RNA sequence: ACGAGACUCUGGCAUGCUAACUAGUUACGCGACCCCGGUCGGCGUAACUUCUUAGAGGGACAAGUGGCGUUCAGCCACCCGAGAUUGAGCAAUAACAGGUCUGUGAUGCCCUUAGAUGUCCGGGGCUGCACGCGCGCUACACUGACUGGCUCAGCGUGUGCCUACCCUACGCCGGCAGGCGCGGGUAACCCGUUGAACCCCAUUCGUGAUGGGGAUCGGGGAUUGCAAUUAUUC
């Protein structure tokens, strides 16, 4: 048996996003295909069902350290703000795009409001996340 | 100067010269083909996945910055 | 540029002309004699001075120094 | 597929402006003034057209389906904060202006600020920086 | 039985990797995830230096857990290298003969001295009048 | 004209206007008897060998 | 394996250095075999400590040039890695052997200097540094503003320099320095 | 205390305190030979000694 | 009973002799003592131009004030404390007794 | 006698010493999950100080060896070792019509002192644009840009005597800037395990002033402020 840490997160994020295709229970907003994920971005994501990929990434990011609030994910998904003629700086990601995905994974129970604020994933939300790591660990065998 | 007007899509003349000539080159990169067939790099990149699907080229190493192919087994 | 100043050389000759018997030849023990027979304010001087008296021994058994 | 199709349009004369066909569809529309690399993607996402094709393989029966979204973005569920002309000063209608209206709507507001003799309008009449830049050291090229 | 645990640190520029040996089987993982699956994956053989030059059997009866903190990416990789190599030789001196330990350290120092001794290089302080520790601002005449 | 191999025997001193060249007492690996002086560029140790494009040029002693 | 070392997959053995003048300044064999050409460094501490650096590392360091690429060794190690199978899939020879043949055939023997300029021969180490120099700036001139990636232009030049194809940027610069030196001599 | 300022700010404050005494006393007790002060801490009591040449003056 | 005593001081040894002075009176009372907890020191950096005006080569200063802080907590009632607190205290050291 | 050096601080080495419920490790006992074991910044304890913090010490001296040198001062090389030149602060005699009276309740002299060169208020200006020069920032791309994914820092600072003004977690609303609630932190406690970029992995582009570059400029939306037009910033 394997947990998620012995599997490469590169092929582990979109493996869990494939599990979010069979569900289709994610309560996706409608402004999804017309939004720019951060003020420091300039284009919308190329792959259109990006909502299913990052909601998969916020899930595993809650696995390794819980209690993270929407302010923390704006730091997770931040990056260089290429300021044009002025020097670039780090800038946080968008809040609403992060506020919806954790509201979405509370829609279909995979995560709950931790005490002291924040969001930690329920024990059943950790049971199935190894079922995705077990099949890819079996995929390399 | 002299602006390169590469080809964005194959006409059947070049497409003929692809399914025949390139699988015999010792090195297949989207660069070495795009400079020899006078086509863009995206079409060159796109023109090596089917040859990998048809199995007429061998993928030796692909990377974000560099994707390399060669001939098949000679035997 | 490891050249000893006079205050290292001056103090190194005074102990040898006064404690020629208690100090030895190896650096470490006559390092330990120096803090007892001379109050040195720093540790580097304690090693700088002790470093020279050791050098003067293998000049003494080879003959007299002026 | 990678072989070249039939029914080509190397130059799709759209909105009285040429548009290259060798370019990808998401970026060929940017050749039109009033639509940039951002506003072009939401349109090609409003009309479910696949962005993996160049602008010279898409069927012409739906290129106007793209155009009607350019002219009419409101009923196609496009937000107000995407429009290059929000809350017009005359009609206050949230509209997107496209490459011929763009430049004529560009010398209306310029001449409107001149007849009222606004300072911001006179700075355009004289050929100076209007957003309050230091003109002492920069801006020399057109100025002989 | 006996708790043959050795907790050996390895430093780098700022990255500090402290390994934790014990009498287990041959598993080695830093921060819980295995050794070979560590980014950047360009430094793969770098963390395999102690395992390649010494063979797998030297780690067969020793398991290591490494916690790292500080520094940058490659600093952590270079810290983990001379953290688990220092931990293994520190295992073979507390519990078994040095006759084997002296014959395994010479394999490492002959390969690269950094597997055992830390590099005492740190970022020098910036001095005013310039953008760096040595570089100055462009002096202009007239 | 043949090229020859020359093994340095002792470094003499630095020369050149900017002190860029090095004078060396170099000896021919082909026959140790015939030995020459020769100006060289770049850093030179003691015991490394050179590739003279001609042997008959002797560098003036500084 | 305490017995053999492969540069990722390239065997360090059976690499002959024909030119005797440089087999003392080319760390390639039998104690300098490494899996990665990325090491801690310190080779620039004393004067001649640069000689015992593996050349593949010295090829890797001289690639981080021209501003933007400064301090990006993780990118150049990927470059020289990729270049090594490219030459192997374009020559069939051993990558290490081809690199050795190139720096031999690209290091100038003579060089003029201001002492009116006098022609003097170069030291072996300077010759090696100049060799790695020429075939690195050459590939930089080829990949610039060109669809051909930095990996291939690096690959072919040390292929063309290994045989002195006289269309290498290194060789055209090497004989030119040896022609000017042949003039004022 | 009332507003409870931090440890960094308090140590800076008494430095400003000792400074303003020295200047005030240097401008007033100089002709009587003022030569510096020193404060000694005590709960609810701060005694300050004026080291002066002519103590009767 | 669990009381905390804070010792903050600008000078190090004048703190060290007080941080060891409270220990002389506490083992005098033969009760369980907490070891002096060395807190990370705080340094106050102030860099300014040496020049009153803006002329000459640009040179700066490095005014610092490294502050030190030690913690010792004791399991003792209040009257055993306030007899020890009043013994041999130097002005350079500031004591903070926390009853809770 | 001063200056140099010494000295002060800093950097690196001490599984030795002193200590830690505002720092942790390691075990134990539960909890979660996957097939005895594995993972957890999930939860509480007993030992310990490797990791953290900072005190006291120790440590390096050209000390050893081999050459060179009057064999003196020393130099080179090597062995051993964490170092066989870390970095900075301090810094003499004499001097400059160097700068500063726009730092000062440091100041001589001179000028002004009520219709004021005093003080305060309103508005403007210090930014004004044929041109020249100095310090810089962003770039000219493919060793790249774009979009995802992944994964690591260390310096600091933070609620004000006058002072009316802090740093922010978490939860909601909004594309965004931001707004509305609730709490923490006078701080090794909370921000905060400071999930920083670069880099790394994977798409798209394809040598085209191109998805290089982002100057100029239009329209709209916020925030600070008594007040933003000559666009405060966003």
């Amino acid at each position: 048996g394997v947990t998620v840490k012995d599997v490469n997160q590169q092929e582990f994020v979109r493996a869990l996003a494939a599990f979010l295709k069979k569900s289709g229970k994610l309560k996706v907003p409608e402004w999804v295909d017309t939004v720019k994920l951060a003020k420091h971005k300039e284009l919308a994501p190329y792959d259109e069902n990006w909502f299913y990929t990052r909601a998969a990434s916020t899930a595993r990011h809650l696995y390794l350290r819980g209690g993270a609030g929407v302010g923390s994910m704006t730091k997770i998904y931040g990056g260089r703000q290429r300021n044009g003629v002025m020097p670039s700086h780090f800038s946080r990601g968008s809040k609403s795009v992060a506020r919806r995905v954790l509201q979405a994974l509370e829609g279909l129970k995979m995560v709950e409001k931790d005490q002291d604020g924040g969001r930690k994933l329920t024990p059943q939300g950790q049971r199935d996340l190894d079922r995705i790591a077990g099949q890819v660990a079996a995929a390399k065998k | 100067r002299d602006k390169l007007n590469n080809l964005v899509l194959f006409d059947k003349a070049t497409y003929d010269k692809l399914c025949k000539e390139v699988p015999n080159y010792k090195l297949i990169t989207p660069a070495v083909v795009s400079e020899r067939l006078k086509i863009r790099g995206s079409l060159a990149r796109a023109a090596l996945q089917e040859l990998l699907s048809k199995g007429l080229i061998k993928l030796v190493s692909k990377h974000r910055a560099q994707v390399i192919y060669t001939r098949n087994t000679k035997g | 540029g490891r050249v000893r100043t006079k205050t290292v050389k001056k103090a190194a000759r005074v102990i040898i002309e006064k404690y020629y018997t208690r100090l030895g030849n190896d650096f470490h023990t006559n390092k330990r004699v120096c803090e007892e027979i001379a109050i040195i304010p720093s540790k580097k001087l304690r090693n700088k001075i002790a470093g020279y008296v050791t050098h003067l021994m293998k000049r003494i058994q080879r003959g007299p120094v002026r | 597929s990678l072989v070249i199709p039939e029914k080509f349009q190397h130059i799709l004369r759209v909105l009285n402006t040429n548009i290259d066909g060798r370019r990808k569809i998401a970026f060929a529309i940017t050749a039109i003034k009033g639509v940039g690399r951002r506003y072009a993607h939401v349109v090609l996402r409003k009309a479910d057209i696949d962005l993996t094709k160049r602008a010279g393989e898409l069927t012409e029966d739906e290129v106007e389906r793209v155009i009607t979204i350019m002219q009419n973005p409101r009923q196609y569920k496009i937000p107000d904060w995407f429009l290059n002309r929000q809350k017009d000063v005359k009609d206050g209608k949230y509209s997107q202006v496209l490459a011929n209206g763009l430049d004529n709507k560009l010398r209306e507001d310029l001449e409107r600020l001149k007849k009222i003799r606004a300072h911001r309008g006179l700075r355009h009449f004289w050929g100076l920086r209007v957003r309050g830049q230091h003109t002492k050291t920069t801006g020399r090229r057109g100025r002989t | 039985g006996p708790l043959q645990s050795v907790q050996v640190f390895g430093r780098k520029k700022t990255a500090t990797a402290v390994a934790h040996c014990k009498r287990g089987n041959g598993l080695i993982k830093v921060n819980g995830r295995p050794l070979e699956m560590i980014e950047p994956r360009t430094l793969q053989y770098k963390l395999l230096e102690p395992v390649l030059l010494l063979g797998k059997e030297r780690f067969a009866g020793v398991d290591i857990r490494v916690r790292v903190k500080g520094g940058g990416h490659v600093a952590q990789i270079y810290a983990i290298r001379q953290s688990i190599s220092k931990a293994l030789v520190a295992y073979y001196q507390k519990y078994v003969d040095e006759a084997s330990k002296k014959e395994i350290k010479d394999i490492l120092i002959q390969y690269d001295r950094t597997l055992l001794v830390a590099d005492p290089r740190r970022c020098e302080s910036k001095k005013f009048g310039g953008p760096g520790a040595r570089a100055r601002y462009q002096k202009s005449y007239r | 004209q043949p090229i020859k191999l020359a093994r340095v025997t002792k470094v003499l001193g630095r020369t050149g206007s900017q002190g860029q060249c090095t004078q060396v007492r170099v000896e021919f690996m082909d026959d140790t008897s015939r030995s020459i002086i020769r100006n060289v560029k770049g850093p030179v140790r003691e015991g490394d060998v050179l590739t003279l494009l001609e042997s008959e040029r002797e560098a003036r002693r500084l | 394996t305490p017995d053999i070392k492969l540069f990722g997959k390239w065997s360090t053995d059976d690499v002959q250095i024909n030119d005797i003048s440089l087999q003392d300044y080319i760390a390639v064999k039998e104690k300098y075999a490494k899996y990665l050409p990325h090491s801690a460094g310190r080779y620039a501490a004393k004067r001649f400590r640069k000689a015992q650096c593996p050349i593949v590392e010295r090829l890797t360091n001289s690639m981080m040039m021209h501003g933007r690429n400064n301090g990006k060794k993780l990118m150049t190690v990927r470059i020289v890695k990729h270049a090594f199978e490219i030459i192997h899939l374009l020559t069939g020879e051993n990558p290490l052997q081809v690199l050795v043949n190139a720096i031999i055939n690209s290091g100038p023997r003579e060089d003029s200097t201001r002492i009116r300029r006098q022609a003097v021969d170069v030291s072996p180490l300077r010759r090696v540094n100049q060799a790695i120099w020429l075939l690195c700036t050459g590939a930089r001139e080829a990949a610039f503003r060109n669809i051909k990636t930095i990996a291939e232009c690096l690959a072919d030049e040390l292929i063309n320099a290994a045989k002195g194809s006289s269309n290498s940027y290194a060789i055209k610069k090497k004989d030119e320095l040896e022609r000017v030196a042949k003039s004022n001599r | 205390m009332a507003v409870q300022i931090s440890k960094k700010r308090k140590f800076v404050a008494d430095g400003i305190f000792k400074a303003e005494l020295n200047e005030f006393l240097t401008r007033e007790l100089a002709e009587d030979g003022y030569s510096g002060v020193e404060v000694r801490v005590t709960p609810t009591r701060t005694e300050i000694i004026i080291l002066a040449t002519r103590t009767q003056n | 009973h669990r009381i905390r005593i804070t010792l903050t001081s600008r000078n190090v040894k004048s703190l060290e002799k007080v941080c060891a002075d409270l220990i002389r009176g506490a083992k005098e009372k033969n009760l369980k003592v907490k070891g002096p907890v060395r807190m990370p020191t705080k340094t106050l950096r102030i860099t300014t131009r040496k020049t009153p005006c803006g002329e000459g080569s640009k040179t700066w200063d490095r005014f610092q004030m490294r502050i030190h802080k030690r913690l010792i907590d004791l399991h003792s009632p209040s009257e055993i404390v306030k007899q020890i607190t009043s013994i041999s205290i130097e002005p350079g050291v500031e004591v903070e007794v926390t009853i809770a």
